[PDB]
């Protein structure tokens, strides 16, 4: 969400925008991890923003605990083709849902 | 003195006011309006409560434990 | 809603909605109220006194309760919204015990007891800060001041504000003043200059001429006071009998100025130099003071004209003649000096020592409309910090103090009175809760974390009001006087029981 | 509301079942069908029976089950503490709480309440129970008391719980209870009643011209009963022949004369044989010295192969008399007496191996009383067993859900995470068993909950006052009492557990967000 | 009525004013018509003129245009410029309370915005040569931003005469004046 | 019906009275036609705001009304006491029995109440000196309308009371007023002799020997009726003229109206203040801001009365005192009047607190305390209260119940039950449940100790002694008490019917 803000703020055409929002929508995922968690959401994912944007480029919320540890050792970690995979099918899902105008019957 | 108790003692009085006339050898008589259409007299308590309708569970106890009395003595 | 429990439930509730119209209002930073009622007009304040007295309390609970809160008179701290909200949060800790079936007297003997036993804790922890030998006190004073506004934007100007309000510390010596804490807002410039002035400063001049033809030094002045009006004569009057006299049209009007005349000879030879008045001043009548070495300062508000009158020890006069006496003081010196964008007046000194103010510039409107409020607080603080013997860490940590003793000597007493004076307890928790919400972060996190540092260790801990996380209140020299803090607590406390002691409200129509 | 909808449905089950948690409290009619009307005042049975209509009530009731599978019958605890965590976990949430914060909260506040009963709140059986079993006895009693009786029965109980100890595997010696020969007797002084070693039988008396008026050295049993007629096992009329017919039965009598030397060659001088045998057919082992007690039932023959080992089918197979008897099913012992004590001849076994029983005469004027004693005595072993049971107990009466309410109040300021609330919140919900058995009690809540809390704060602060630990309301009175020096005692494994379960379920409804 | 609510009312009722000031700000702004209940028609662009007489549909909206008439002097033109981005500042903190974000931590975090706004502002353009003497690029300033907007016909005049009528009046406050001593006489007829 | 609508009425009415029996009362919110809005504990003012609309309420509370005009304790155990007879009396109804029979079982039994309660009493009042004894005395009645602090009121009331008691026999009612001028702290209150007010004009005091006063609602003239000077406002300059003339007259009046009773002139409506410093100079005080009560007392206990238009004076209204001078009672000035029996009999205490409504509740319970030192005065004996002389009686008259016969005995027992129903209003305020206290109290009541009753100290119900505790109450003051709430009691229960006329 950091680099592709940055990425969108580079961007041209109304895509700059659109991708832009793309971070701000992708930003929910750590939000419910903490809404899930004990910490409160907002708090959790601004400070999450900060330290990406601070160097330490991986920091998150982990099991063990609640609160934003995810340095070394105690850190939840997978292998990036999961979110990826994710990534590429929720954009083609979303692709094809907006690309909708009207669902008609045989 | 929550409601249930307060349910069970006007069952419980219910009852009993219509049992009260059937006590003494001055008994009042009873009537017994069958919704067929038919009456059925009575002057003791027991043949009234064997078929009296107790709708409210609280006297269906009652009508319960008045069975227990009575197939004992 | 009759009598007993539910009567109580619903004076309680009434309690509650009066306390949302307050409770955003406490703390410093206070998230401030709108108030539309009286005329139909816009009013805006952060003072829970102000609010509470605009607003209108109908209901009988509300009524006494705001009653006793303002009784308090919260002059000196923003004591009104916190006994208020201490009376309610009581209350509502108490709503379900009282629903339950629990008799309103063992309740009243519970608050009586906790708020005993509170305010003698208070009285045990409070510090007795302030060795009256050494004179350089100012050395703490000024940090108090500089913290009490420290979220604001300080490079240096903290030290300008903090020579102001201490050496205001030792102009406001004497007793409790109120005039003392005004400043006077000023347009245009920047906030370097800033600098301490005797007596009273006065709003915009109009246009009128001899701003300096007539000099700005005035030696001991004679104060003159006015309450009736010197107009121009624009407005036509009748005379017409013959045209032999056409000067007798205007004639009417000369003999009222010439009588108008007479009384300005009147002033003159009376000694009085400046004259004040509520109300605007004819043009001729300007010029007439500016050529015969007298000077005219009307049309100003009638709070200046109080704080100029009691600065002079005099008083109004309600007419314009009659002015030969010493119905008015003598002032040392009058200035007049252009300073930024607008001509302003002052009276350094007056006769009496009672009566001072101080110059803010800074060319915006943000900071000092804020400084309106706050440095009004902040200056407060320092009064509080002389003029109060013992004081007691600030921002709920004495709150958290006695949500620690109050509930483990609650967990101490036998009889069922200790469940009520748990409830107390955790009813003290309001103010940190409530300023904590009012400054945004969550207040749950906070408190949390002000239970888990009581219990153990040091007491002084509270919310840090500049930051999120907590800190020792105290050694940021954000306190609260012990005497007016017993006396806030005790009132709240007099409020519950209050509330909870009463049956139904009748009226007979 | 989509998770008030589950806190209120669990908050409504534990209001239902709330008003007969403890031993006085009112009897719950529950109707699963029309006309099927029940009035059971133990909680477990209505919540077998209560017929829940949401699916959190479902899974609540269901983890109640499945504790009450698992050990004791802590159900009703179990209910009442976790809905009390539940509405309290709502009034969280509604202070902007969030749920798993809770969770964690609840999770870490089970555990250090283990701990914490586990390390300073247990007292142990074998430091317990010298003399305290029989004040445990009297409160047992305190129930159905029927005049200045009940201290010479706490030592009767407490005296034979002493000689009845199943000394067993695993170093748990409990009993079972209905193994004591309990016996009801009239026309006796009821406020005495002697406690002999040894199990007793519906001894025959009237009829015995068998010569059991002298003491033996062993017993015997037998579940056989030889006949002359086909009322039990072994005999048969179809054979077809006349004297067969009849001479079976001699055939019989005569080979149980090999049974009777192999008996007196174990070391029995008595037979006993169940109902069903001749008196005539008595008469042949009376002739021979190896005589034959009637009239011993089933019970009579259950409680003799479980006490004495005396397991009549280990060898002997069909009911002929030509099969192997040995001391597999002799009654092991050291001598048997049959003095007439009391109008009655009982028949004694001293000192019964491999399993030292012992024989209550319950001395009473009548039935109906002697009925109640045996119910309420019954009632005292089985307390007195199951504090014997986990050879390590915690004081009843709700002691340790008011002192753990106090350590948990004090141990969630020990940490600044978000769950400690939670903490706080759950050590004044625990307190509501003290407040249900209060509620149950004339005796208003609030006020012995206020002192209960008090004296286990006492106990907390002030460390000289360390007896102090286990006050706990009276279960039978309005009253905080002493619960080790008297009172009640409950297992600490069956209410650990109910805390444990509680906590669980208190987790698994409370993640519930919505039903879709 | 209360809370955050009442102050998304207000939100609403910021967004009536912020809605209709948006299509008449800049040069191609759409201007008003104001009515009196004289009847009195009178078309404008002036944001400052239309906030004159707008009259209150809700009462924080007339909070919030006397507070936008209270700097008209200094503010100059774009006062419908404040008022169009105050609304926008107001839509976006609707999103921002969806959020859950307590009011007072946005508005602080709105100052601190305006703060780092004005340190990067004042590091954004160059400065123009000097004033009180040549006057010239003053000159080719006061064309290129004030004849665009509604005047027949952009020409060197009107802007010439105001800036040589500041300038006998600009140096003596230390490079200052006030407009008490500058007023406008129209007078139709010419 | 109309029977059981009447005493429905009247329950509820009791009911909402009872709350502030006993000493720990609740309070409740009364709202006049004056609409000002403030707490007490009061029978009788929240009986004089609750407009009673129903017949049988406003019978029960002049009832009580008369019972406070003959006595001063016992108003709200009237009200508490003849809803406690109608409730068992509308048992009774439920039961069958007929109105006849329990009215007549009520008079019987408030007969035989009659007869037995003096042997019911314990001690008796001592001589009326020695402030503490008196102030012991009192204790019962202080305590009863405030609590938390008690004993500085019985002191005060004690020594106001005293101080102004005559050695004869008698006292007045309408001897101690009370000044409420408002400051901080209760316990700065004091007892002067004579009347005092709380603030009036600045006068230098020269009336204090042989001072007389006049009292003029009208111009302020006083002339003599030998003579012929008055004051119209209707230009300056002549009514400067004026003030010297009726200060002129003033001084004539001290020279000669003296004589007949006219030295300081009381002023209903305020003057100029010029005219204030003419008095000054001429030596001739004035007071002010004295409502239309004020100077009634003022002139009624010098014998004076007030001028309602310009009259010249004359002896028919002439007031006379001892002296004139001042104090700075509370750091605020007080005017005082001075007497020395020569009408006196008047004793005034000044009101100190923070607030109009601890004003009020400060003077109701001033009212009490000296309605019971009257009451005491010409009653010595005295009875001991707190619930125990209730129960005495209730137990009594139970005992006369099961001794009587027949019928009229379920008004006897229920009566003894009205009795019983004291002790449950003391429980309910106390925050007692009133069933377990009133049986532990008959417990050990039946032994013979008669002397007990229900101890609020205690949190849990329990019971002490109130000889030594201090609790007790008049005896002439529960007789009155019980007598006409027994005949409200009868009287309202002999109306079966409620019908209007025109
Ligand atoms: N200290 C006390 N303890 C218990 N009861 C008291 C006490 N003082 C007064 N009372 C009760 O209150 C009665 C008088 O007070 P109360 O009726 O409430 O108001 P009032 O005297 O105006 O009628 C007494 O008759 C007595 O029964």
């Amino acid at each position: 969400a950091l680099r592709l803000t940055e990425y969108s703020r580079t961007l041209s055409g109304m895509e700059s925008y659109c991708v832009r929002a793309f971070a701000d929508a992708m930003e929910v995922i750590p939000s419910t991890l903490a809404e899930n968690a004990g910490l409160n959401p907002i708090s959790t994912v601004t400070e999450l923003r900060n330290r990406h944007a601070q160097g330490e480029k991986t920091a998150g919320i982990n099991v063990r605990k609640g609160g934003i540890s995810n340095i070394l050792e105690e850190l939840v970690v997978q292998p990036l083709l999961v979110s990826v995979s994710a990534l590429t099918l929720a954009t083609e899902t979303v692709r094809s849902i907006l690309k909708i105008d009207d669902v008609v019957n045989t | 003195g929550r409601k249930v108790q307060s349910g069970n003692i006007n069952a419980a009085k219910t009852i009993a006011d219509i049992i009260r006339t059937c006590l003494g050898p001055k008994s009042m008589m009873k009537m017994l309006l069958d919704p067929m259409g038919g009456i059925v007299m009575t002057n003791d308590g027991n043949a009234i409560l064997r078929e009296i309708q107790v709708q409210h569970p609280a006297a269906k106890s009652m009508i319960e434990i008045s069975r227990t009395q009575d197939e004992e003595v | 809603s009759s009598q007993g429990i539910p009567q109580l439930v619903s004076n309680i509730s009434a309690c509650q909605v009066i306390a949302e119209a307050v409770r955003t209002t406490l703390g410093p930073r206070g998230m401030d109220k709108l108030i539309v009622d009286g005329r139909g007009k816009a009013t805006i304040s952060n003072d829970g006194a102000t609010i509470l007295k605009l607003l209108d309390v109908v209901h009988p609970a509300a009524k006494t309760l705001v009653d006793i809160a303002k009784s308090q008179d919260a002059e000196v701290g923003d004591g009104t919204t916190s006994v208020t909200l201490l009376a309610a949060e009581f209350l509502k800790q108490v709503k379900p015990y009282v629903e339950e079936g629990l008799h309103p007297q063992i309740i009243i003997r519970a608050f009586r007891t906790a708020t005993q036993l509170a305010v003698n804790k208070i009285k045990e922890i409070a510090v007795t800060v302030k060795k009256a030998d050494k004179v350089e006190q100012r050395k703490l004073l000024e940090k108090c001041a500089m913290t009490a506004l420290s979220s604001k934007l300080i490079s240096q100007q903290k030290a300008f504000f903090a020579k102001m309000v201490v050496d205001a510390v030792m102009m406001l010596d004497d007793l409790l003043q109120l005039k003392m804490i005004g400043i006077k807002k000023v347009q245009g410039g920047a906030l370097e200059d800033s600098q301490l002035v005797a007596g009273v400063a006065f709003k915009k001049t109009f246009s009128y001429a001899g701003f300096e033809m007539q000099p700005k030094k005035y030696h001991n002045p004679k104060i003159a006071l006015l309450n009736v009006e010197l107009e121009l004569k624009a407005e036509k009057d009748n005379a017409e009998i013959r045209v032999h006299t056409v000067e007798d049209y205007q004639a009417i009007v000369d003999a009222e100025w010439n009588i108008l005349y007479d009384k300005l000879e009147k002033i003159h030879h009376s000694g009085a130099k400046v004259v004040l008045s509520k109300l605007p001043i004819g043009d001729v009548a300007t010029q007439y003071f500016a050529d015969r070495d007298m000077f005219c300062a009307g049309r100003v508000p009638e709070e200046d004209l109080k704080r100029t009158m009691m600065a002079c020890g005099g008083s109004i006069q309600t007419s314009v003649n009659a002015l030969s006496a010493d119905v008015l003081g003598r002032c040392q010196v009058f200035e007049e000096t252009q300073i930024g964008g607008e001509r302003y007046n002052f009276f350094t000194g007056c006769p009496k020592a009672k009566t001072c103010t101080f110059i803010l510039r800074g060319g915006a409107e943000q900071f000092m409309e804020e400084t309106e409020r706050s440095l009004h607080d902040a200056i407060m603080i320092v009064r509080r910090a002389i003029k109060n013997d013992s004081v007691v860490a600030g921002g709920g940590a004495i709150e958290m103090e006695l949500s620690k003793y109050l509930r483990d000597y609650s967990r101490t007493i036998p009889g069922k009175q200790q469940l009520l004076i748990g409830a107390y307890a955790k009813a003290l928790e309001i103010i940190p809760r409530q300023l904590c919400d009012n400054a945004g972060f969550d207040a749950t996190n906070i408190l949390n974390k002000l239970r888990a540092r009581h219990a153990q260790g040091g007491t002084w801990y509270g919310v840090d009001i500049n930051n999120e996380d907590i800190a020792d209140n105290f050694e940021a020299f954000v306190w609260e006087p012990a005497m007016v803090r017993i006396n806030a607590l005790t009132a709240a406390s007099e409020a519950a029981c209050l509330i909870v002691s009463v049956d139904e409200t009748i009226k007979n129509p | 509301t989509i998770r008030s909808q589950n806190v209120m449905a669990a908050a409504s089950i534990a209001n239902i079942v709330k008003s007969s948690l403890g031993p006085v409290g009112l009897d719950k009619m529950l109707v699963d069908d029309i006309g099927d009307v029940t009035i059971t005042n133990d909680g477990a049975t209505i919540l077998k029976l209560l017929e829940v209509e949401h699916p959190a009530a479902k899974v609540l009731c269901e983890l109640a089950d499945l504790q009450d599978k698992e050990v004791g019958d802590g159900t009703t605890s179990v209910v009442i503490i976790a809905a009390e965590l539940l509405k309290n976990a709502d009034e969280l949430v509604k202070q902007k709480i969030h749920p798993t914060s809770v969770i964690s909260g609840y999770r870490l506040a089970c555990k250090e309440a283990v701990r914490y009963i586990n390390e300073n709140l247990i007292v142990n059986t074998d430091e317990l129970g010298r003399d305290c079993l029989i004040n445990a006895a009297k409160t047992s009693m305190s129930s159905k008391i029927i005049g200045i009786n009940g201290d010479f029965f706490a030592n009767m109980v407490v005296d034979a719980v002493l000689a009845i100890k199943y000394t067993d595997i695993r170093g748990q010696p409990r009993y079972p209870v209905n193994s004591v020969n309990i016996l009801k007797a009239h026309g006796r002084s009821q406020m005495e009643s002697m406690l002999i070693s040894g199990y007793a039988l519906n001894c025959v008396v009237g009829s015995q011209g068998m010569p059991k008026r002298i003491v033996n050295a062993k017993i015997a049993c037998l579940d056989f009963s030889l006949q002359k007629t086909k009322m039990k096992l072994g005999v048969q009329v179809v054979i077809t022949d006349p004297e067969k017919l009849d001479q079976i039965r001699q055939r019989e009598s005569d080979i149980t004369k090999e049974r009777i030397q192999k008996i007196l060659a174990t070391g029995a001088n008595v037979i006993l044989t169940t109902g069903g045998i001749d008196d005539m057919c008595l008469k042949y082992f009376v002739e021979a010295g190896a005589m034959a007690v009637r009239r011993v039932l089933k019970r009579d023959l259950k409680r003799i192969a479980k006490a004495s080992g005396a397991t009549i089918l280990s060898t002997l197979a069909n009911l002929e008399g030509e099969e192997t008897f040995e001391a597999a099913m002799l009654g092991q012992a050291e001598e048997v007496v049959q003095e007439r004590i009391c109008d009655d001849e009982l028949i004694l076994i001293k000192n019964t191996k491999a399993r030292t029983s012992a024989s209550i005469i319950l001395r009473g004027a009548n039935d109906f009383m002697c009925d109640e004693m045996e119910r309420s005595l019954h009632d005292a072993l089985c307390v007195v067993k199951r504090v014997l049971e986990s050879k390590s107990v915690v004081p009843g009466g709700g002691a340790v859900e008011a002192a753990l309410s106090i350590y948990l109040e004090n141990y969630a300021t020990s940490m600044g995470s978000r769950e400690q609330l939670a903490i706080a919140e759950f050590a004044r919900s625990l307190l509501v068993i003290p407040n249900t058995l209060a509620v149950n009690a004339a005796q208003d809540s609030t006020d012995l909950v206020a002192k209960l809390r008090a004296f286990h704060n006492e106990a907390q602060v002030n460390p000289e006052r360390k007896n102090l630990k286990w006050i706990g309301l009276d279960l039978s009175n309005g009253k905080p009492r002493d619960n080790k020096q008297a009172g009640v005692f409950e297992p600490t494994i069956v209410k650990v557990k109910s805390l444990k379960f509680a906590t669980e379920a208190a987790i698994t409804i409370l993640r519930i967000d919505d039903l879709i | 009525l209360m809370g955050l609510e009442a102050l998304k009312s207000h939100i609403m009722a910021a967004k009536a004013v912020a809605n209709t000031m948006r299509t008449s700000l800049g040069p191609n702004g759409l201007d008003k018509m104001m009515v009196d209940k004289d009847g009195d028609v009178t078309v404008t662009n002036d944001g400052a003129t239309i906030l004159s007489m707008m009259d209150v549909d809700h009462q924080i909206a007339k909070l919030m245009v006397e507070l936008s008439k209270s700097q008209d002097d200094e503010i100059g033109d774009g006062t419908t410029g404040v008022v169009v981005l105050a609304g926008a500042l107001l839509e976006e903190a609707e999103q921002l309370l969806d959020r859950g974000i307590h009011p007072i931590r946005i508005a602080d975090g709105y100052e601190q915005a305006a703060r780092v706004a004005i340190e990067h502002l004042d590091k954004i353009s160059d400065s123009v040569l000097v004033d009180i003497k040549d006057t010239e690029p003053l000159i080719q300033t006061a064309k290129t931003t004030l004849g665009s907007k509604v005047v027949n016909s952009c020409h060197r005049q009107m802007a010439e005469i105001a800036v040589n009528a500041v300038l006998t009046v600009a140096d003596m406050e230390r490079r200052d004046v006030d407009f008490e001593l500058i007023k406008v006489e129209g007078k139709v007829g010419g | 019906e109309a029977v059981y609508r009447n005493i429905q009425a009247c329950k509820e009415l009791a009911q909402t009275t009872r709350t502030a029996y006993g000493p720990n009362g609740m309070n409740k919110m009364v709202i006049n036609h004056l609409e000002k809005l403030f707490v007490t504990n009061d029978a009788a003012t929240i009986l004089r705001e609750l407009e009673v609309q129903h017949p049988a309420a406003k019978m029960i509370v002049m009832a009580s009304h008369m019972q406070e005009q003959e006595v001063g304790d016992g108003t709200n155990f009237v009200l508490v006491f003849a809803g406690a007879l109608l409730e068992l009396a509308e048992e009774l109804l439920r039961i069958g029995l007929s109105v006849s029979e329990v009215i007549e079982g009520y008079e019987i039994a408030c007969r035989k109440a009659h007869e037995i309660l003096p042997n019911l009493v314990c001690c008796s009042a001592k001589n009326l000196r020695d402030i503490d004894e008196v102030s012991s005395l009192l204790r019962t009645s202080i305590m009863s309308k405030q609590y938390g602090n008690e004993v500085f009121l019985a002191k005060l009331i004690a020594q106001a009371c005293v101080s102004i008691f005559p050695d004869s026999g008698h006292f007045n009612v309408d001897n101690i007023r009370v000044c409420k001028i408002l400051g901080s702290g209760i316990s700065s209150s004091s007892v002067l002799h004579g009347m005092v007010f709380k603030k009036e004009t600045e006068g230098d005091v020269t009336s204090v020997k042989d001072a007389k006063i006049a009292v003029y609602s009208c111009p302020f003239d006083g002339m003599i009726t030998e003579t012929k000077g008055t004051v119209l406002i209707k230009t300056a300059e002549e009514l400067m003229n004026f003030s010297k003339g009726e200060e002129n007259l003033m001084d004539a009046q001290v020279k000669a109206i003296a004589d007949t009773g006219a030295n300081v002139v009381v002023t209903g409506g305020k003057v100029a203040d010029m005219a204030l410093h003419y008095a000054n100079k001429y030596n001739i005080m004035l007071v002010r801001l004295n409502s239309k009560w004020d100077l009634r007392r003022l002139c009624k206990t010098v014998g004076a009365t007030a001028l309602p238009r310009l009259t010249p004076p004359v002896l028919e209204e002439m007031g006379h005192c001892d002296s004139v001078y001042l104090s700075e009672v509370g750091d605020t000035q007080v005017v005082v009047f001075k007497h020395e029996k020569e009408d006196g009999a008047i004793s005034t205490i000044v009101l100190r607190g923070s607030t109009d409504n601890l004003m009020d509740d400060i003077e109701r319970a001033v009212d009490d305390g000296v309605n019971t030192f009257k009451v005491l005065t010409r009653d010595k004996r005295l009875v001991p209260g707190g619930g125990a002389t209730e129960i005495e009686l209730a137990k009594q008259i139970t005992s006369y119940g099961e001794t009587c016969p027949g019928l009229e005995q379920y008004a006897i027992k229920k009566f003894a039950e009205a009795f019983e129903a004291i002790p449950r209003a003391l429980a309910e305020n106390s925050g007692v449940k009133a069933n377990e206290v009133i049986s532990k109290l008959y417990a050990v009541h039946q032994e013979g100790n008669k002397n007990v009753g229900l101890d609020i100290e205690a949190e849990v119900p329990a019971v002490k002694d109130m000889l030594e505790a201090g609790i007790l109450d008049t005896y002439l003051g529960k007789y009155w008490a019980i007598k006409l709430a027994t005949n409200a009691a009868v009287t309202v229960l002999r109306v079966d019917q409620i019908i209007m006329a025109k």
